[PDB]
């Protein structure tokens, strides 16, 4: 007779109608992803369409139980989920509109093409074409010409579509009780109810902020000792205190660093790790590789795979009769069914993607428990890193020289360890800024701070500020340079990865700590210690029925985001660079640019 | 394969429902589905690539018992062969002796 009960029974109703068609529409996706023919396709678009309408459907009834009615803290937060109107509060004509640009952006980004001057009948498309020069070229004016092209071709037939997604997103936002799309976003964050665990969405850019602000000494050595190896491979391009140029990266948009490491390598006289070889030389195939990941995971007390695991996915390449999409992915279906799809060879690289998508398939399987709309991680930053701490802790030269993979006469030494802490430095470290600052950037615009005509004048005015990357050639309004990117075309967050950056290696010091190590950070192996992986599985097992402070705190101890394990992570190598760059300048100034 | 869900009431030992009346879950009287009035009955999606726990089980609950009776029809015994002109202990159909 209450209103409590009625949402009890409401959503018992859903939990079961939705299991059934959620598992429909998984193995249609799933059948779909292991060939490439037409019928497939028709299926997997029936029960798509099923799928949404149902959603669609059960959301419009759930909006007759009021949300202040109910003090249950748990139902409370699948109504929230369900009492979302998603796209409805405007008119059916705005709706097909929104509809339409989007999949006109979606078209534009991905059919992008360039070709080269007086040569129409010789066009590229980045796979092999950009992105490949953008990865393995020495050469300067080929960087420069392709980086222009690419943008010059695909933002400025989108900026015009992105100016009315924004007024149409703002205005779906606002219809919705929201301040912005941006507040839209960072309502994934937000934590109301229980006291003393509280989160507003204004905190996380003050949290941010705070954070950011004591990365910056090692970011600005980093910076330096990168720029002062650069002038060795680009004698007449780099300022000697100036701003690195952003199209001589190793990318195209600058995301990662990692493609510069045959130019800075410290001792390129001594080798580093690579176990092909011994792979070759002892007959190893993808299942010795899965069952060595299998082990590792055991060996530290969780769970190990069910039966159907090794019957229905997948591990290697059917052949030239089938057509797959080779691409490492973690699959879910519900009711018992969870399965990998990976191309595997027999290379180092793939014997560290199986531990990432494994530690994937095991946080996956943790929290199977819980209702059908809690079945997630608790934000948006955990999963990866749950994925990663495993992909990090399994390379370690003592768990190599333990599997019997490195020969037990190799001396490690300390100069080894700097080229390894480099090489992690150059991808992890590298890509904090360039996301803290798109992210920031499209606050700043969604929020309205930013008018219309004055976008691209901030969008070069934060990089000069915080990455330290100036434009090679100057910019006017027509351009929409972010939109270049995947996840800014795309309709995609952006905050995820530094989040999930920041908590990988503040579980990685939680464990390492709790497992009795003794040394420096860098050389900590989870394996062998029981005490390392309980404590983890404290977390796997709430999903989101509990804030994620709450969850933060049961691992690491503390309920907020930190950053001095990271710090502490890179501290040889941040005394390294101190020792090394003693006769040279730190800091950059934004006067200096390529084109002026 | 079915089974009930919603029901206003708990069950008893040795209890069985067939009833199909929609069930009711607000204040007002309930003619056909549509609003807070939910079918009592769903069905099971069994499929054979289901994990262990989802699979469906064939449940014999020999919850059997109902010994006494007039009559008690009986469980199987044992025989052994037969020996004569020696001397024996002997069971015929309850008779025991020896000789
Ligand atoms: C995949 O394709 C092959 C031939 O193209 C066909 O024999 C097989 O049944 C297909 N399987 C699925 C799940 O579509
Ligand atoms: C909230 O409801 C859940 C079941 O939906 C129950 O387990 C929990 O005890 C309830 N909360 C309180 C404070 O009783
Ligand atoms: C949006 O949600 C409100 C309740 O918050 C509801 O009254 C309104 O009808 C909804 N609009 C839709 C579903 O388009
Ligand atoms: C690990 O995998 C092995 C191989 O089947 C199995 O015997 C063992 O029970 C697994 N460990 C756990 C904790 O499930
Ligand atoms: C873990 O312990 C086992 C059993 O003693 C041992 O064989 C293995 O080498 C150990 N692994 C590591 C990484 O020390
Ligand atoms: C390694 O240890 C040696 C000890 O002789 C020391 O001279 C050197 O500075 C250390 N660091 C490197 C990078 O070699
Ligand atoms: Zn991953």
């Amino acid at each position: 007779s209450t209103i409590e009960e009625q949402a009890k029974t409401f959503l018992d109703k859903f939990n079961h109608e939705a299991e059934d068609l959620f598992y429909q529409s998984s193995l249609a996706s799933w059948n779909y992803n292991t060939n490439i023919t037409e019928e497939n396709v028709q299926n997997m678009n029936n029960a798509g369409d099923k799928w949404s309408a149902f959603l669609k459907e059960q959301s419009t009834l759930a909006q007759m139980y009021p949300l202040q009615e109910i003090q249950n803290l748990t139902v409370k937060l699948q109504l929230q989920a369900l009492q979302q109107n998603g796209s409805s509060v405007l008119s059916e004509d705005k709706s097909k509109r929104l509809n339409t640009i989007l999949n006109t952006m979606s078209t534009i980004y991905s059919t992008g093409k360039v070709c080269n001057p007086d040569n129409p009948q010789e066009c590229l498309l980045l796979e092999p074409g950009l992105n490949e020069i953008m990865a393995n070229s020495l050469d300067y004016n080929e960087r420069l010409w392709a980086w222009e092209s690419w943008r010059s071709e695909v933002g400025k037939q989108l900026r015009p579509l992105y100016e009315e997604y924004v007024v149409l997103k703002n205005e779906m936002a606002r219809a919705n009780h929201y301040e912005d799309y941006g507040d839209y976003w960072r309502g994934d964050y937000e934590v109301n109810g229980v006291d003393g665990y509280d989160y507003s969405r204004g905190q996380l850019i003050e949290d941010v902020e705070h954070t950011f602000e004591e990365i910056k000494p090692l970011y600005e050595h980093l910076h330096a000792y990168v720029r002062a190896k650069l002038m060795n491979a680009y004698p007449s391009y780099i300022s000697p205190i100036g701003c690195l140029p952003a199209h001589l990266l190793g990318d195209m948009w600058g995301r990662f660093w990692t493609n510069l490491y045959s130019l800075t390598v410290p001792f390129g006289q001594k080798p580093n790790i690579d176990v092909t070889d011994a792979m070759v030389d002892q007959a190893w195939d993808a299942q010795r590789i899965f069952k060595e990941a299998e082990k590792f995971f055991v060996s530290v007390g969780l769970p190990n795979m069910t039966q159907g695991f090794w019957e229905n996915s997948m591990l290697t390449d059917p052949g030239n009769v089938q057509k797959a999409v080779c691409h490492p992915t973690a699959w879910d279906l519900g009711k018992g069914d969870f399965r990998i799809l990976m191309c595997t060879k027999v290379t180092m690289d793939d014997f560290l993607t199986a531990h990432h998508e494994m530690g994937h398939i095991q946080y996956d399987m943790a929290y199977a428990a819980q209702p059908f709309l809690l079945r997630n991680g608790a934000n948006e930053g955990f999963h990866e890193a749950v994925g990663e701490i495993m992909s990090l802790s399994a390379a370690t030269p003592k768990h190599l020289k333990s599997i019997g993979l490195l020969s037990p006469d190799f001396q490690e030494d300390n100069e080894t360890e700097i080229n390894f802490l480099l090489k992690q430095a150059l991808t992890i470290v590298g890509t904090l800024p360039f996301t803290y600052m798109l992210e920031k950037w499209r606050w700043m615009v969604f929020k309205g701070e930013i008018p219309k005509d004055q976008w691209m004048k901030k969008w070069w005015e934060m990089k000069r500020e915080i990455v330290g990357v100036v434009e090679p050639v100057p910019h006017d309004e027509t351009y929409c340079d972010p939109a270049s990117l995947f996840h800014v075309s795309n309709d995609y967050s952006f905050i995820r990865y530094y989040t999930r950056t920041l908590y990988q290696f503040q579980f990685q010091e939680a464990l390492c700590q709790a497992a009795k190590h003794e040394g420096p950070l860098h050389k900590c192996d989870i394996s062998n210690s029981t005490e390392a992986g309980q404590k983890l599985f404290n977390m796997l097992r709430l999903g989101k029925s509990e804030p994620w402070t709450l969850a933060l705190e049961n691992v690491v101890g503390a309920k907020n985001m930190n950053v001095r394990p990271l710090l502490n992570y890179f501290e040889p190598l941040f005394t390294w660079l101190k020792d090394q760059n003693k006769n040279s300048f730190v800091g950059w100034s934004t006067d200096w640019s390529p084109y002026a | 394969y079915w089974y009930r869900l919603f029901r206003k009431s708990k069950l008893k030992p040795f209890e069985r429902d067939i009833s199909t009346e929609i069930y009711q879950a607000g204040n007002k009287p309930c003619k056909g589905k549509g609003p807070n009035c939910y079918f009592p009955l769903q069905s099971y999606g069994f499929r054979p690539t289901y994990g262990v726990g989802h699979q469906p089980y064939r449940v014999v609950v020999l919850s059997f018992e109902l010994l006494h009776a007039p009559a008690t029809v009986c469980g199987p015994k044992k025989s052994t062969n037969l020996v004569k002109n020696k001397c024996v202990n002997f069971n015929f159909n309850g008779l025991t002796g020896t000789g």
